[PDB]
RNA sequence: AGGAGUGGAGUGUGCGGCUUAAUUUGACUCAACGCGGGGCAACUUACCGGCUCUGAAGGAUGCCUGUGAGUGCAUGGCAUGAGGCAUGCGGCGGUGGUGCAUGGCCGUUUUAAAUGGAUGGCGUGAGCUUUGUCUUAAGUUGCGUAAGAUGUGAGACCCUUUGACGGUGUUCUACGGAGCAAGGAGGGGAUGGAAGAGAACAGGUCCGUUAUGCCCUGAGAUGAGGCGGGCUGCACGCGCACUACGAUAGAUGGCGCUUCUGCCUGCUGUGAGGGAUGAAGCUGUGUAAGGGGCUUCUGAACGUGGAAUUCCUAGUAAUAGCGGC
């Protein structure tokens, strides 16, 4: 029949990191409570790393 | 104690080992020159020769049998010649 | 699907060292040695028949993988320095 | 049962073993396998006709179905130890003729040029007979079976265990499969090396006074 | 010459016909029909109805791709991090077709007894070496003959087991052998099997096989999974079986035990013989069952079967059973 298709991000990489002055890279999205510092959470109790695992609503 | 046993599944060239270690034995710490011979072991199966459903049907049982023979000979460190015959299954315990 | 390329320097690996391979074919489960599914093995494994780098042998289940000259010789530039 | 328990799982690995090593050495002159499972290593003696070229230079084509036979047997890398050999006799094997009669329709040869050139082969090593089968599609459409017979053979009896030695092969062509059959009739040997030791049960010799 | 039956009844399950969304198919005198080791709830499964996947070698040309190719996310933004899309040559898969393109293996004539070289002789040559006769399970032996010897097959051999050989006496013989006795653990191929030259058949199998030529099929695939249905549908014709039609019997007890399919026996004097079909209630296996068991009730057809017709010579036929697959 047919499928769906997909959405992709391209400059949303830079979600909250801010180039201020001395370099002050200004980290935002807090990331999971139960993995590692660099994998941001998803919005509204979501993660990325686990499919569904993490699940931070806050 | 030593306990020697055979088994294998043709039987002219289980007698030549019963009968090889006859003589390389004969002088050495144990003597009584025999074997017992336990009586044999059956394990049968019966089929259809055809490969399909034609003809006259008929059947064939095969059988694999086992002889055994049996050594008791109690020595002191008296063998590797004994591993080297092709078809007999040699155990010693 | 796409073997994941963690995966396939895995596989020639054992190549290189071992110089053969056994692949039970079916699709459940794990290869004993290496853990890697054996869906995996069996797809990467057609590609190694493509370069003209081993030969299978398959009997009875089971499909039996031999390296080769020109194989051993190519797998040494990219994982012998 | 224990005994008869574990003498039809030992037999059931000989089967499979032996119809992967006839496949990987065609063209050597494969014989006979052997599988003896009650050592510390795990004996397998291969009686071929081209021990120096089975083996390979520094033995790399060895190291390799040592360890494809310790997979199959679920055993340590080192807990399996392969033996080659050589054939007594080349002539006398009714399995090396079969193959042989195979690589020279592959060559172009026709199927008497080429039957012959087996048959004369076993006159020399001095079997007491030979016979040989070639069927399928061998010069049209339709297709016939023709026999080669060049001695004495035997069918009926006891001692036809022993004294025969059979041999099949297949041969691929660009029409379809064709079939051979090799049967050889070895001579009775009082030692035990070439044929049996035994003479046919219907030969009656009598003394002399002297 | 005899014994037990089949063909008639009610059930078990194979085949035809009709029907159906589909009721997947092969085999048709012997030599198709409880046969495909074919006792199918799923799987098996080849068929029918929806849904999901790719489990799509590698080159070539155009197009797109680290400034993100794709993939998992029960919800839409993060996470992982290198291939994708379009044409074609090609590799690969198929219980898709042809057994009248083949291999291998089975069946049938054959549970028969038949055949191949070389010497001599006979024919210009192919070619023939015959048509007898006694005995045997047997071209198995013996005689007669322009023929005399040697192989394969039968026998010996093997499962297998006390040197048992028509040996001894007796009655017939063509000197090949046959009957009847004794003695004997065993008697006339010691019993029953296994085996079985060289030819033939358009015999059966591509649905058994990573056996195989050619054709057919290729992503909304004739490929791979998951769920329901079917192969078990029922006016009728046929083949193999199981249970009966009773007193030489049925019911109920006792005796034998780790044995047995027997033995003794208060009731029934005849539809208390027979046990199909259906009802209500209890239970086992399994994801799924009025299919499988048990208890009370209901209780058919059947009164030893028309023309035809099958198997059988002794520890066998027929009766009653227990193992395994
Ligand atoms: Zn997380």
């Amino acid at each position: 029949a047919k499928i769906q298709d997909k959405e992709g991000i391209p400059p949303d990489q830079q979600r909250l990191i801010f180039a201020g002055k001395q370099l002050e890279d200004g980290r935002t999205l807090s990331d999971y409570n139960i993995q590692k510092e660099s994998t941001l959470h998803l919005v509204l109790r979501l993660r990325g790393g686990g499919a569904k695992k993490k699940k931070k609503d806050f | 104690k030593v306990c020697i046993d055979m088994a294998s599944l043709e039987e002219k060239q289980i007698n030549k080992v019963c009968r090889e270690f006859y003589e390389y034995g004969k002088t050495f710490i144990d003597d009584l020159q025999r074997e017992t011979v336990l009586p044999k072991k059956v394990e049968s199966i019966t089929t259809l020769r055809n490969p399909s459903g034609q003809g006259t049907k008929k059947w064939s049982r095969y059988k694999m049998i086992v002889h055994l023979r049996n050594f008791y000979l109690e020595a002191t460190h008296q063998v590797q010649f004994l591993r080297n015959f092709p078809h007999v299954e040699i155990n010693l315990s | 699907m796409l073997v994941p390329t963690a995966n396939k320097y895995k596989i020639k690996r054992r190549l290189l060292e071992k110089k053969a391979l056994l692949l039970e074919d079916t699709v459940l489960g794990n290869h004993r040695d290496l853990e890697i599914p054996n869906l995996h093995l069996k797809i990467f494994m057609k590609t190694m028949i493509s370069y003209g780098y081993v030969q299978r042998i398959h009997v009875w289940r089971h499909s039996y993988f031999l390296l080769t000259p020109l194989g051993e010789s190519r797998l040494r530039e990219e994982l012998v320095f | 049962d224990q005994v008869l328990e574990r003498f039809m799982k030992n037999g059931l690995m000989n089967a499979e073993l032996k119809e992967f090593f006839e496949k990987a050495l065609v063209n050597e002159g494969f014989s006979t396998m052997e599988l003896r499972m009650q050592e510390t290593p795990i004996k397998i003696i291969l009686k071929v006709a081209k021990p120096h070229e089975a083996i390979g230079e520094k033995k790399f084509r060895l190291r390799q179905f040592q360890h494809l036979a310790a997979q199959r047997l679920e055993v340590p890398d080192e807990s399996v130890e392969i033996v080659v050999e050589k054939v007594h006799e080349k002539g006398l094997c009714a399995l090396i003729q079969a193959n042989f009669i195979r690589e020279k329709i592959l060559g172009g040869v026709q199927y008497r040029r080429a039957v012959n050139m087996a048959l004369k082969t076993a006159r020399h090593a001095k079997a007491q007979g030979c016979q040989i089968i070639v069927s399928g599609k061998l010069k049209g459409q339709r297709a016939k079976s023709v026999k080669f017979q060049d001695g004495v053979l035997i069918h009926s009896g006891d001692a036809v265990k022993d004294y025969i030695n059979t041999g099949y092969a297949t041969v691929e062509t660009k029409q379809g499969v064709i079939g051979i059959q090799v049967r050889i009739m070895l001579p009775y040997d009082p030692e035990g090396v070439l044929g049996p030791n035994y003479p046919l049960p219907d030969r009656i010799t009598i003394l002399e006074p002297s």
